[PDB]
RNA sequence: GUGAACAGCCUCUAGUUGAUAGAAUAAUGUAGAUAAGGGAAGUCGGCAAAAUAGAUCCGUAACUUCGGGAUAAGGAUUGGC
RNA sequence: UUCAAAUGAGAACUUUGAAGACUGAAGUGGGGAAAGGUUCCACGUCAACAGCAGUUGGACGUGGGUUAGUCGAUCCUAAGA
């Protein structure tokens, strides 16, 4: 259904922008049911959401 | 503006309380004339000008 | 004066599984160990050994655990066992290899 | 082989634009890993041995308790409410009988018809229209200061 | 009749003289139409991997000769159209030339 | 192509050819006369300070050494360092008489080969 | 980062993918360009169009409220290692 | 802009995933001042509107939410009344 709210809440609780949240299309029922900070923390501990850390910005040629 | 005076805030609070559609049970009376309230207002269309 | 540094890497789990060749790993480390520029010019200063479960390296010259990790992953990809062999560190200067969380 | 591998790597990299998922935290399946293990041609004997290890949640699917409550039947009745939670509804609580509730809903549906015909944005929008424009139905467009561009 | 016959496709045949802005969408439409004409079905689905391959070089720089395979699949139940169904899938090759259509046996 | 190339190599704007350059350089008596002109007014150099190799008038007196130290003049010198060749060489290569071409090359090497070096040494 | 630069150009953190679309590319425009040879010849009228254009060195007239004019004009050079 | 999946009677536009993109830090970001005044957010729902569709909304219906001995006013004064 709708997951933008969950994505925004997860981004806020993690501390990164809303574009840096990964979700599993295979497993969506749990994330749809989850709507609390404790729920997001427990699921990210479970590893259903990744941090997808910052893209590479090399300076070697510089 | 987060700096309104108390009377201004009271006016806005009364406007917010007023802002509602008609209760459904009104139409169940006898010899009724109210169809839809014409005093309903929304922020997009009408401005109360305080 | 100079203090030697020791690093131990344990490959017990995957080698006992049977998808690892510690002797070949030791041979590769001996052949391709690089110190100060060229490869093979080691001045009898850094030695390696294998016992069948743990690979231990003792270095007196310039060396780093990050560089050891880099060489380990380079050999991992050369043997084409990446995406299946996971590298981690048990504690300071001590590392181990393990599987991943397939859990299907 | 090397040309095929470099082509596949170039296809799969996509490192430039967004990101690359870390292999240490991605999830896989032994069903998928079996083909790669076979291609590498290692000892599958000490690999499938971990399959029976998964025999822990196999019995956990059974829980009992009316065979997990006897299918989803309370949801259908609990979702019939217009609003959830325990709070006073100035529309729902006004009328008790369901027949009169349906009557009121029908009355509202009918009543909105006139505004729908008038194409108003809703029961609240009442923006009227002026019959004529002072700035569009007067003046003489002579030389000099024009009425407008 | 579930069959699998890896074909070959050149984009230059059907992307010549088209707007730079819509190179990739034109490629997608031509690919689906080519699958339609060379199979004879009604429902065609593309592969995310093929989408990655076609867009990967660039929006206005799609490579000419790309290798693809087409799989027939029987449609699921309650499909009012037909059991016919085509699914595409990419596969990379060392050299674009030197290959022709080859049917691959089911395994 | 409608750009810098045509705008710089348009038919109006042409330069001398390496063949005539080689001819005048070889001619010892022409070396002095290429610069010892009586007077000129039309050209911007007023018939003074004309670099033969670059084939241009310097328009002043002190820019001569500047252009000589410049790399472009050295580039032209390096280009002139090559063998001149002519249409006869191309004709001989394209399935024609080779004895005459070989005799001409031998005579060139025996007579005018060091002649360019001697003229350059005498001039500078 | 490119450089004199808070110019423009590409990227990072962050944010967006919203503005009706699909099939073919005829004439008549919008904004741009390009054109062999002549080079302003008609055009009220060198007006939208082009030329030098950045930096370093040389030498810079008439006139003068001697403070400017002046980057006057022109010429030589511009890479990589 | 592209593809897949899911929801959904019904998907060029809803959600997620997979790609491509741009804004390029004197931003399409992060806060605010005037002004705006419940639009913030949650839940069920789409006849009326978002010139097109909408299974979506800054739309509809019901509710939740702003905590100051230290932040500003309240204290003082200027041109003024």
């Amino acid at each position: 259904a709708n997951l933008r709210t969950q994505k925004r809440l997860a981004a806020s609780v993690v501390g990164v922008g809303k574009r840096k949240v990964w979700l599993d299309p295979n497993e969506t029922s749990e994330i749809a049911q989850a709507n609390s900070r404790n729920a997001i923390r427990k699921l990210v501990k479970n590893g259903t959401i990744v941090k997808k850390a910052v893209t590479v910005h090399s300076k070697s040629r510089t | 503006a987060a700096q309104k005076s108390f009377r201004i805030k009271q006016k806005m609070a009364k406007a917010k309380k007023q802002n509602r559609p008609l209760p459904q049970w009104i139409r169940l009376r006898t010899n009724n004339t109210i169809r839809y309230n014409a005093k309903r207002r929304n922020w997009r269309r009408t401005k109360m000008n305080i | 004066q100079k203090i030697a540094k020791t690093f131990t890497v344990d490959v017990s789990s995957p080698t006992e599984n049977g998808v690892f060749d510690p002797a070949s790993y030791a041979k590769y480390l001996i052949d391709h160990i690089k110190v100060e520029g060229a490869v093979g010019n080691l001045g009898n200063a850094v030695t390696v050994t294998e016992d069948g479960t743990v690979v231990t390296v003792v270095s007196t010259a310039k060396f780093s655990g990050k560089y050891l990790k880099y060489l380990t992953k380079k050999y991992l990809k050369k043997n084409q066992l990446r995406d299946w062999i996971r590298f981690v560190s048990t504690k300071t200067n001590e590392y181990r290899l393990a599987f991943y969380q397939v859990t299907p | 082989r090397q040309k095929t591998m470099i082509a596949e790597a170039r296809n799969r990299k996509s490192l430039k634009n967004k990101a690359i998922m870390p292999r240490s935290k991605l999830t896989k399946s032994f069903g998928k890993m079996e083909e790669h293990m076979s291609t590498l041609g290692h000892d599958m004997s000490a690999l499938q041995d971990k399959q029976n290890r998964a025999a822990r949640k196999n019995r956990y699917v059974e829980r009992g308790s009316d065979v997990v409550f006897g299918d989803q039947d309370a949801l259908t009745a609990s979702t019939e409410n217009g609003v959830k939670l325990r709070q006073t509804d100035r529309l729902l609580d006004g009328v008790a009988d369901g027949s009169m509730r349906s009557k009121a809903d029908r009355m509202a549906k009918m009543e909105r018809r006139e505004r729908n015909r008038h194409a108003k944005q809703g029961e609240s929008d009442r923006h009227n229209a002026v019959s004529l424009s002072k700035h569009l139905f007067s003046g003489k467009r002579g030389v000099g200061k024009t009425d407008f561009r | 009749d579930v069959v699998t016959r890896e074909y070959t496709i050149n984009l230059h045949k059907r992307l010549h003289g088209v707007s730079f802005k819509k190179r990739a969408p034109r490629a997608v439409k031509e690919i689906k139409k080519f699958a339609k004409l060379h199979m004879g079905t009604d429902d065609v689905r593309l592969a995310p991997e093929l989408n990655q391959a076609i867009w990967k070089r660039g929006v206005k720089g799609v490579e000419y000769r790309l290798r693809l395979r087409i799989s027939r699949k029987r449609n699921e139940e309650e499909d009012a159209k037909n059991p016919l169904f085509s699914y595409v899938e990419p596969v990379l090759v060392a050299s674009a030339k030197g290959l022709q259509t080859v049917v691959v046996e089911e395994d | 192509m409608g750009r810098y190339s045509v705008k710089r190599y348009k038919t109006k704007r042409r330069t001398r050819d390496l063949d005539l350059i080689y001819n005048d350089l070889s001619t010892k008596e022409s070396v002095q006369k290429l610069l010892n002109q009586p007077l000129d007014e039309t050209k911007p150099g007023l018939g003074q300070h004309y670099c033969i190799h670059c084939a241009k008038y310097m328009e002043t007196a002190i820019a001569l050494k500047t252009h000589l130290k410049g790399k472009v003049h050295k580039r032209r010198v390096k280009e002139l360092r090559g063998v001149p060749y002519t249409q006869e060489v191309s004709d001989a290569a394209a399935g024609y008489n080779l004895n005459k071409f070989l005799n001409r090359v031998q005579e060139i090497t025996q007579s005018v080969g060091p002649e360019k070096e001697s003229n350059e040494a005498l001039l500078k």
